């Protein structure tokens, strides 16, 4: 994993891009 | 003896690829090839239970597809699970088959949570994965002498289920642990006209090999403003991965495609900058056996779902059922033929990974770790006419790249662009 | 009748603040007082019945969790859940008691997602919640002055389920919301020398207030390292956002802390580092019923489930869920009272939320959407002795931030820094 991949796919850590590269 | 099937799928919603007005048709051709071959459960019956995976708004959901799974194995003790689709969806009923020990065939489900082989225990993955999209771009990156860095861009939508965001995320997982390449990510909004100008001038300092994941309007916008901007292709090549190859009318069939073409009236200039843009997408198979099978699948999802299928590559993923349940079934007959049961579970399994099987899709190939061998396609414009067709197909079992006809890509300056210019950015 | 509580918490694990151990005795406390209140919940009784929400590994997670809640629910018809407290466990949870209209109590579960309430409709959060200290951050950057720049940083380690990237989530969207100001974040990982050089390398260059979520032993060799780099006091303010105060051995007292102590040889270079450094701890509460109500607590604890619990700030959470038990209960007593049911879930909720109460943790107050108001507190370094204490404590029902009598904050200039340095980036 890295800072924005590799995560659990759970609805509720995808509120927030915090740790990915974003312009939103 | 009666075998249980459930069906954790969208039964009302009729506008995804796993829906049951698509799947179902072809679940019902696959479970009448087991009736009229002898040596394929003999004397066995096979029945499904329907149980809908989407909420009273007709959505795909990661609350209803649990429940539904609950209440199906509650009332029914189903042998196996047809699988939800989508990515929520799939993952808590995943773990909860796992939980259970009972297998879970799916053509869905993608995303790279799945292959983490110590929670998804039994999921077997008959169907495209989006880590496997990772070393088909790695041995393309080796044929084309791309060897320090690229990009990827992966654009926001509030519809879809974070398409992109998982389609990248695969990609982008697999193709840094098998390469020693630097790779960035950005995430930008779709329809948001102010992000595309923030993106292009981004883009120059951070790569010159991009891959970009948004819907086909979002792609032609960038490529306009990029042609504005004087990124010219001699320098840059812009991938678009559209798995489903829905800018390409389907992706299906040999036929001039242009797929800078609207009527908006700069289509001449979105012409030439689609000249340095590439399309990855699903291998449509060749196979006489695949067409034959489409055929009375469109005939008979008209019959018993009044759903008119339209021709494209998004078929390959009610085909893909067909062949995975068909491998479960056989495989299930080896597990009798040796003295097993119906409901071992992990010994059903490990007959189908790492095994190669022969379905209407081809001559699969269940990698050992669940999974199934994907294969992909490089389209690329033709600057005769400009029409964009086939021209480097990639077999995910053997891993070797493959020409067309004599067919090579059009590179504006006859070989590939360097993935860091003369003097770094 | 009876009104019977479904519980999902670890029921063996001992080490989370919402362990069966720890909260236990808090509900047994609360269940002992409706019985010598004729006024609350008069001719009815309550049960217990108890899931656990733990693995075979013996951790919280999110397949054992929403199993557990629906075999508590087909077996059991509850009136309510006490729900769980990980947050990967509770929103499974969460969303299922939602779908069947259950109201569900959780002093733990702190995540910013669970206050959508268009899908977690139902969902009384008695606890802290991180979304509130964006509350005490903005309130302080309103006192201070500061209202152009910060940095948040959290830290990442293998085995919490991810504490740190929710509490800074938490804590960014809400700041992002209550002030016009931008703010960058940054993940470093918890156990690696190399994270920590590049950090203080590429820090002065992105704010000049940092907020620091990590462990209390790696947020001090972070200062040796910026007392080394110049990084001092003068320019720069680091925000320890140590929520249940582990780096002051709880902070449940108004002893002298000394969080830089550790005697290993370098312990005087570290209180010159903690100099630049403040602390944001939960606001213990300072009504003479919470140490009545700790020590009946602790005595039970040991008494009934030979746990011998720690004089820390982390009593809170079962000090939490007594009060919203109690609450639950008077709602449901004025429900019923206007002739209503145990079953109406809407009508019980809505009775709960958007009003005070008076449990053992102070005066509450809950939000109109559901989550109560959270108090904060700020510690700081005496420049004589260089010992830690309370000098700010914020009111959430008011929003009010109060100074300590006799105390104020120091800082070696005299008054804060800025947060973009005169000379510029
Ligand atoms: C945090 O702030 C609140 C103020 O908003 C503090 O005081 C409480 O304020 C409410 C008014 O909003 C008072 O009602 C409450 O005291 C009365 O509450 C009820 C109201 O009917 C009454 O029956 C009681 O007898 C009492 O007179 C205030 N609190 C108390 C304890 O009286 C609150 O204390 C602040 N918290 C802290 C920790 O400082
Ligand atoms: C069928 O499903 C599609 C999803 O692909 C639904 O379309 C989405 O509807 C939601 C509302 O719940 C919108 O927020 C999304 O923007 C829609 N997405 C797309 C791509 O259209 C559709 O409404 C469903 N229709 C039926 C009849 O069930
Ligand atoms: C991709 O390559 C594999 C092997 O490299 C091809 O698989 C072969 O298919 C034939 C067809 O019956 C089998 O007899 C062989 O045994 C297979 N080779 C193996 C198992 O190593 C596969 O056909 C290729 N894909 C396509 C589309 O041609
Ligand atoms: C109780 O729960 C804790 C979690 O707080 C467990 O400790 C973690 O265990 C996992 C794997 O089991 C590790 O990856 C983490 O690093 C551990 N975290 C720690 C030790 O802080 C603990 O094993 C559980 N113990 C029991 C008896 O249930
Ligand atoms: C909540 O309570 C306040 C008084 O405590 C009242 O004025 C308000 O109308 C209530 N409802 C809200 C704020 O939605
Ligand atoms: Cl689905
Ligand atoms: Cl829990």
């Amino acid at each position: 994993r890295s800072s924005c991949f590799g995560g659990r796919m759970d609805r509720i850590g995808a509120q927030s891009g915090l740790g990915c590269n974003s312009f939103r | 003896g009666n075998l249980t099937v459930a069906v954790v799928l969208p039964l009302a919603n009729t506008s995804y690829p796993w829906s049951w007005a698509r799947v179902g048709p072809a679940v019902e051709l696959a479970l009448a090839q087991v009736k009229a071959r002898p040596d394929l459960l003999p004397g066995w019956t096979v029945r499904t239970v329907l149980g809908s995976s989407e909420n009273a708004l007709g959505v795909c959901s990661d609350t209803a597809a649990p429940l539904a799974a609950v209440d199906l194995k509650w009332e029914h003790n189903p042998a196996v699970f047809l699988g939800p689709g989508c990515v929520y969806a799939a993952a808590p009923v995943g773990r909860f088959t796992a939980h259970w020990r009972v297998p879970l065939l799916t053509a869905g489900a993608p995303a790279l949570g799945f292959g983490v082989k110590d929670e998804y225990a039994l999921t077997t993955r008959a169907g495209p994965s989006y880590a496997k999209l990772g070393d088909f771009v790695a041995a393309l990156h080796r044929r084309l002498g791309w060897e320090r860095q690229a990009l990827m861009l992966y654009a926001y939508r509030p519809g879809d289920e974070e398409h992109c965001f998982f389609l990248v995320e695969g990609l982008f997982m697999r193709v840094r642990d098998r390469l020693n390449i630097t790779v960035d990510h950005l995430e930008f909004a779709e329809d948001d006209l102010s992000h595309y100008t923030r993106l292009l001038r981004t883009m120059p300092r951070k790569g010159r090999v991009i891959y970009i994941c948004s819907s086909p309007d979002a792609f032609r916008t960038l490529m306009l403003l990029a042609l504005e901007a004087g990124l010219c292709g001699e320098d840059y090549v812009f991938f678009h991965l559209d798995i489903f190859g829905q800018s390409l009318q389907g992706g299906q069939g040999p036929a001039p495609r242009r797929p800078w073409e609207r009527g908006d009236g700069q289509d001449v200039s979105a012409r030439q900058a689609f000249q340095a843009a590439k399309i990855i997408t699903y291998k449509d198979p060749d196979n006489p056996e695949y067409l034959e099978f489409l055929k009375q699948l469109k005939h008979l999802a008209y019959e018993q779902f009044n759903f008119t299928m339209e021709d494209g590559l998004v078929n390959t993923i009610p085909a893909s059922f067909h062949d995975g349940l068909l491998l479960y079934i056989q495989a299930v007959t080896e597990t009798l033929a040796h003295g097993g049961t119906v409901t071992d579970g992990e010994n059903i399994t490990q007959r189908m990974w790492n095994r190669s099987f022969q379905g209407v899709t081809g001559y699969l190939k269940i990698d050992s770790s669940g999974d199934r061998e994907t294969d992909f396609s490089l389209w690329d414009m033709d600057p005769e006419n400009g029409a964009f067709r086939v021209v480097l197909n990639y077999n995910g079992t053997s891993q070797e790249l493959v020409a067309v006809s004599g067919r090579k890509l059009n590179w504006p300056l006859g070989y590939p662009p360097p993935d860091i210019p003369k003097c770094g950015f």
